[PDB]
RNA sequence: UGGUUCCUGCCGAA
RNA sequence: GGACCAAGGAGUCUAACGUCUAUGCGAGUGUUUGGGUGUAAAACCCAUACGCGUAGGUUGGGG
């Protein structure tokens, strides 16, 4: 719940810019929704079988 | 503490040993002198899940599930999987005993030489 | 947590001030050889602290 | 314009950002432009010093960074205001804001606070009521001042009684007050009489007709209207100071 | 009984089409220059929609061929009947911006 | 810019991030704040002292 | 019937464990009747319109009233005027939520709710008008 | 150096604690006097 | 017409 | 109904209404015919339509 991230660079190490939170992070966590939805969404690439 | 066991045998299907193409395992019928499996026989929770020993078991595979074990170790006992090698069984002995946790089955795999 | 690396038995504390950053997240003690007095050494870290 | 940068070094995740930030805060307080500006201001202000204080690791910083917030209300006092006049200055009417700004703030972010993370701004909560009353003291309760922070500051938002304040706010202030005016009076019974001289200096008397106005509307909560009268009108330091 | 199983496929295979025809077309769009139409039946009658072709005389008005205007583009239909005046300036405004922004090799 | 914000507005239509029932994600911190400190009995022993 | 929310959504048992703290540690019988309807299924709850709800406000002693609803309150267009009052409730739909705040209301849930009341003081609790 | 203060939230509690300790123990010592007189009591009704 | 594939607990008629 | 034994072996799928429950949104709701996109039968975005729905008193009485 941190204002703000500090961006690191390639090399690898606080870079002195940061960057404000973009509020997605603060969106409410259904693990039962997520559940629900990634059983249908795994059923999408099927390809159908038969005798 | 005391465990009760409530049935030393087995229950077994009626008619089981008419057939050879019958099971043993319990199978509901759809006299009395057969035993049948009922709530009744069920274990006290205290001594439920308990060895000879006093212990409650606990699978191990590697070094990293042995070291679960080490707060709890007058509660469980470590027992090796039945598919580890013989090279992993010798290194799960030694820390085992530094931990000092009974191990339910050692010389499993092993000899002594020399 | 009680932990050793390789001989010494160092005291981890894990605070909420650093949820974030997780290679800055463990503090580390040197935990005495004298049993009493590490004893002690954790009743005073663990001072205000729960039971 | 310096002002969301300082806000923005404060709620920064490096330390010593933060620590140089709240060093340039120091100068930057005493200040006539800052001073200027408006409540808004002050609001960002309070928040980006709420996120310094959210970063705050052991508990010994923690009571350090306290003390530098209660030195920030320690900053708006010169010497020379109480000697001028009993009217209100620019520089009081700048603490005015400056408080109401942080009692906004700290009303509104105080829901979100994790109870790990309270008891550090609860620590601080204290350190700004002792410094707010010390402030007081150094003014030497200036009655243009003494009305104005009833009003603007504590009528306002924290004893207002207003659902929209959440309740422990109030039953925190009703904590730490008494030991809050003991601090600023300082075998037992000499320290009981001079306390009780130096408490009868104080207009306190005037601001517990506040908590008594709480009491008294029933619209208020029950429990924090129950929780006064069983605590504070219970005392017996308002008996010992004739209240 | 059948099941488009195909309907990921296809669409796929269509937009190689829109590909490939593109590729045979290339400063050219895909499609023709068509009329704005407003449509019948009460029900949509409000509504505006794409028509088939213009007219004769909605292209002469444009100030062309059709001849000539289906080798630039424009679809044309002989046997629409222009009647609505707005439909028809509109439309025609609509061949004048087609005119104004085409660049025709010789 | 994709997901938009309170201040910034989707990018996809008509799609809002959706809201919390519960503002405050720590129940325990909401049941040890002040105020329900305040308004609560005193507790039990947490496990039951059998009698008889 | 029910002794536990069929749901599982986890921010519902989180309200369930915090009201069911409050139905033991209260005496007032409101914190057992808001246990009692958070049990409750989609058809045991109904939504409450905010024209409902403005109608209840029209009722006698109740200005001063907060009111809670556990469901949904949804939002009305044949209503102009709305009072500036306190709701709380489990969902807001983004009309029915700015016509509060529009009204210079308060769009509450319910853990602030059980914050401002312990005990259920001052209160108002509908319910939607169930058909079918 | 600095002394470590105490977590106000445990000094909320330790008044809590305390005041409700003193009322336990009050009542306790009024239940024994209590239950003295009905020991007393019972001792003549039964006779 | 005949057959119709694991266990335990709870409720359990005509 | 049975010589024994091994393996195989019997409420599956689909369509239309119906209750219940869960989930999202809410007087609205429904992306996936189709288009755009793609690391390519996945995921992602969506124009116009369409579907279904929408368009007083007294006595009590949870609280």
């Amino acid at each position: 719940s941190r204002p703000q991230v500090t961006v690191h660079s390639l090399t690898g190490e606080a870079t002195a810019n940061a960057l404000p939170l973009p509020a997605v992070f603060s969106a409410p966590i259904r693990p039962d929704i997520v559940h629900t939805v990634f059983t249908s969404v795994n059923k999408n690439k099927r390809q159908a079988y038969a005798v | 503490p005391k465990i009760v066991k409530k049935h030393t045998k087995k229950f077994k299907r009626h008619h089981s040993d008419r057939y050879h193409r019958v099971a043993e395992n319990w199978r509901k019928q759809k006299r009395g002198n057969i035993s049948q499996p009922k709530i009744g026989y069920g274990s006290n929770k205290k001594t439920k899940f308990l060895s000879p020993s006093g212990h409650k078991t606990f699978l191990v595979a590697n070094v990293k599930d042995l070291e679960t074990l080490t707060m709890h170790t007058k509660t469980y006992a470590a027992e090796i999987a039945h598919n580890i090698s013989a090279k992993n069984r010798v290194v799960i002995l030694a820390r085992a005993k530094a931990l000092g946790i009974k191990v339910t089955n050692p010389k499993g795999r092993l000899a002594l030489e020399a | 947590t009680v932990k050793c690396d390789n001989g010494k038995l160092y005291l981890y504390m894990k605070t909420p001030e650093r949820a974030h950053t997780p290679a800055k997240l463990w503090e580390r003690i040197k935990l005495s050889k004298n049993y009493t007095k590490a004893l002690q050494q954790i009743d005073e870290h663990l001072l205000h602290w729960s039971k | 314009m310096e002002t969301s940068n300082f806000v923005k070094q404060l709620s920064s995740n490096n330390r010593k950002t933060r620590v140089n930030a709240l060093e340039a805060l120091k100068k930057y307080l005493t200040a006539k432009q800052f001073k200027e500006n408006k409540q808004i201001e002050f609001n960002k202000l309070w928040k980006g010093l709420y996120y310094a204080m959210w970063f705050s690791d052991r508990p010994r910083p923690q009571q350090r960074l306290a003390n530098e917030l209660g030195e920030l209300h320690g900053l708006y006092f010169d010497p020379k205001d109480n000697s001028t006049a009993d009217e209100l200055t620019t520089n009081d009417k700048a603490f005015i804001k400056f408080s109401r700004g942080f009692w906004k703030v700290m009303c509104f972010e105080w829901f979100n606070i994790d109870r790990y993370r309270l008891d550090k701004y609860l620590l601080l909560i204290r350190r700004v009521l002792f410094s707010q009353l010390k402030y007081l003291q150094s003014r030497n309760w200036d009655k243009k001042l003494v009305d104005e922070y009833i009003k603007k500051v504590l009528r306002w938002l924290p004893l207002s009684g207003s659902p929209k304040v959440y309740t422990g706010i109030p039953i925190h202030i009703v904590d730490i007050l008494l030991d809050e005016w003991e601090r600023l009076l300082k075998n037992k019974e000499e320290e009981m009489r001079k306390i009780a001289e130096s408490a009868k200096k104080t207009p306190l008397a005037d601001v517990i007709a506040i908590f008594q106005d709480i009491v008294a509307d029933y619209n208020n909560s029950k429990v924090l209207r129950e929780k006064i009268k069983e605590d504070l009108f219970s005392d017996t330091r308002l008996v010992s100071w004739d209240i | 009984v059948k099941v488009h199983f195909d309907q990921a496929g296809k669409k796929v295979s269509r937009r190689n089409a829109r590909a490939t025809r593109a590729a045979k077309i290339a400063p050219r769009p895909l499609d023709l220059l068509r009329p704005v139409v407003r449509a019948p039946t009460v029900k949509y009658n409000r509504k505006v929609r794409a028509g088939r072709g213009f007219t004769l005389a909605e292209v002469k008005a444009a100030g062309l061929t059709a001849a000539y205007a289906r080798t630039i583009g424009i679809a044309v239909d002989h046997r629409r009947q222009n009647r609505n005046q707005e439909i028809f300036d509109a439309n025609v405004q609509r061949l004048k911006e087609y005119q104004s922004k085409i660049i025709v090799f010789p | 810019q994709v997901w938009g914000s309170e201040t910034v507005a989707s990018s996809k239509v008509g799609y809002t991030l959706p809201s919390h029932i519960i503002s405050t994600s720590d129940v325990t911190r909401i049941i040890n704040s002040s105020e329900i400190q305040s308004a609560i009995r005193p507790a039990g022993q947490a496990t039951q002292k059998r009698t008889h | 019937h029910r002794t536990a929310p069929k749901s599982d959504n986890v921010y519902l048992k989180l309200l369930v464990k915090l009201y069911t703290f409050l139905a033991r540690r209260t005496d007032a019988p409101f914190n057992k009747v808001v246990l009692k309807a958070l049990f409750l299924s989609k058809i045991n709850r109904p939504p409450v319109s905010v024209s409902r709800i403005a109608r209840a406000l029209k009722q006698e002693g109740a200005a001063n009233k907060t009111v809670v609803v556990v469901g949904t309150v949804t939002d009305d267009a044949r209503i102009f005027e709305f009072p500036k009052t306190t709701v709380a409730a489990l969902r807001f739909t983004a009309g029915a939520r700015a016509k509060i705040v529009k009204a210079g209301g308060e769009c509450i849930t319910l853990d602030q709710l059980a914050v401002r009341a312990p005990k259920g003081q001052n209160t108002l609790i509908l319910r939607g008008p169930r058909n079918s | 150096a600095e002394k470590i203060l105490t977590p106000e939230s445990q000094l909320k509690k330790s008044k809590a604690q305390q005041k409700t300790a003193e009322q336990v123990a009050a009542e306790r010592a009024a239940r024994k006097a209590a239950n003295k007189e009905k020991r007393a009591i019972i001792l003549e009704r039964n006779a």
